[PDB]
């Protein structure tokens, strides 16, 4: 039950942030909606920093780790919105931007996870 | 905030039995445009066809000479909140 509240609180904050950023900013650049991109890149960055940080202090409260990873990062990022965006571009005959969106979301988010991990690891 | 309806719908070339039309895309992901046409005198069937989302022109054929036609274009478009929906139409009248 304590773990459930961590997931719900973190998830609700992440989901809310994604909703606000997506509705506000996605229509600015419809070929690669920047709200959906930013939240995937940010979630990647956060999970990376979490990966490195939680390794250093393994006996810290599981509550904080669960709220941040399953909760926040999990609520914040989305494969579903990413998929329909790409699917719509594919149906629209816009192959160059469908390919670009897949590469920028996937390669970008993996790079952000690496950056988050290595920034904390370098910060000693 | 962003309109999903095309702008500046117009006839760019015409023969007695055909019309080449064009429009400016709305600033959204258009999956396809739907073009409708029928005689303005409201006693004839309206026809529709689609063009891909990358195209912003269309040919309308098999028309009758000297007759007023009502021509509309709307989009089937992707957006965040509404996923796939249809925009309102933009409409013109043109006499062959
Ligand atoms: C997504 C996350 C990315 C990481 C970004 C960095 C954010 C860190 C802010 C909080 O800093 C932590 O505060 C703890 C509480 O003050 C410290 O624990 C210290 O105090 C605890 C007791 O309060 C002990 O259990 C610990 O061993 C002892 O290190 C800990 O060192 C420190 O780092
Ligand atoms: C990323 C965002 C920032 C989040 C930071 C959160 C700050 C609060 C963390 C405090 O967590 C405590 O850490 C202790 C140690 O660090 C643990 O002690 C446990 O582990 C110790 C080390 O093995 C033992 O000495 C203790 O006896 C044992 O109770 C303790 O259970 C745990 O609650
Ligand atoms: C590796 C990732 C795999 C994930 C799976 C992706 C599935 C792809 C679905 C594509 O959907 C089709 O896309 C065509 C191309 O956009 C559309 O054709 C439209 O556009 C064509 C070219 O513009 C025209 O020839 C057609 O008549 C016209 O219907 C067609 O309607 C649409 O159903
Ligand atoms: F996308
Ligand atoms: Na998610």
């Amino acid at each position: 039950i304590k773990s459930l509240f961590a997931v719900i609180i973190g998830g609700s904050v992440g989901c809310t942030l994604r909703w606000l950023l997506s509705t506000k900013f996605n229509s600015l650049f419809p070929n690669l909606p920047p709200g959906t991109l930013v939240v995937n890149l940010l979630a990647g960055l956060i999970i990376g920093t979490a990966l490195a940080y939680f390794l250093r202090q393994p006996h810290l409260d599981p509550f904080w780790k669960l709220m941040i990873t399953t909760g926040l990062c999990g609520g914040l990022s989305t494969i579903s919105t990413f998929s329909v965006e790409v699917f719509a571009l594919l149906q629209a005959g816009n192959y160059i931007w469908a390919l670009t969106s897949v590469l920028v979301h996937v390669i970008g988010s993996l790079i952000m996870t690496a950056l988050g991990f290595f920034i904390i690891t370098i910060l000693f | 905030s962003v309109s999903s309806v095309p702008t500046k719908l117009e006839v760019v070339a015409a023969t007695p039995t055909s019309l080449l039309i064009s429009w400016d895309a709305p600033a959204v992901t258009v999956v396809h445009y739907v073009i409708t046409y029928g005689e303005t005198g409201g006693n004839s069937p309206v026809q529709e066809f689609t063009v891909p989302g990358s195209k912003s022109t269309a040919t309308i054929s098999g028309l009758k000479p000297g007759v007023d036609y009502t021509i509309t274009v709307y989009t089937m478009y992707y957006s965040y909140s509404d996923l796939y929906s249809y925009s309102s139409p933009i409409s013109i009248n043109y006499r062959t």
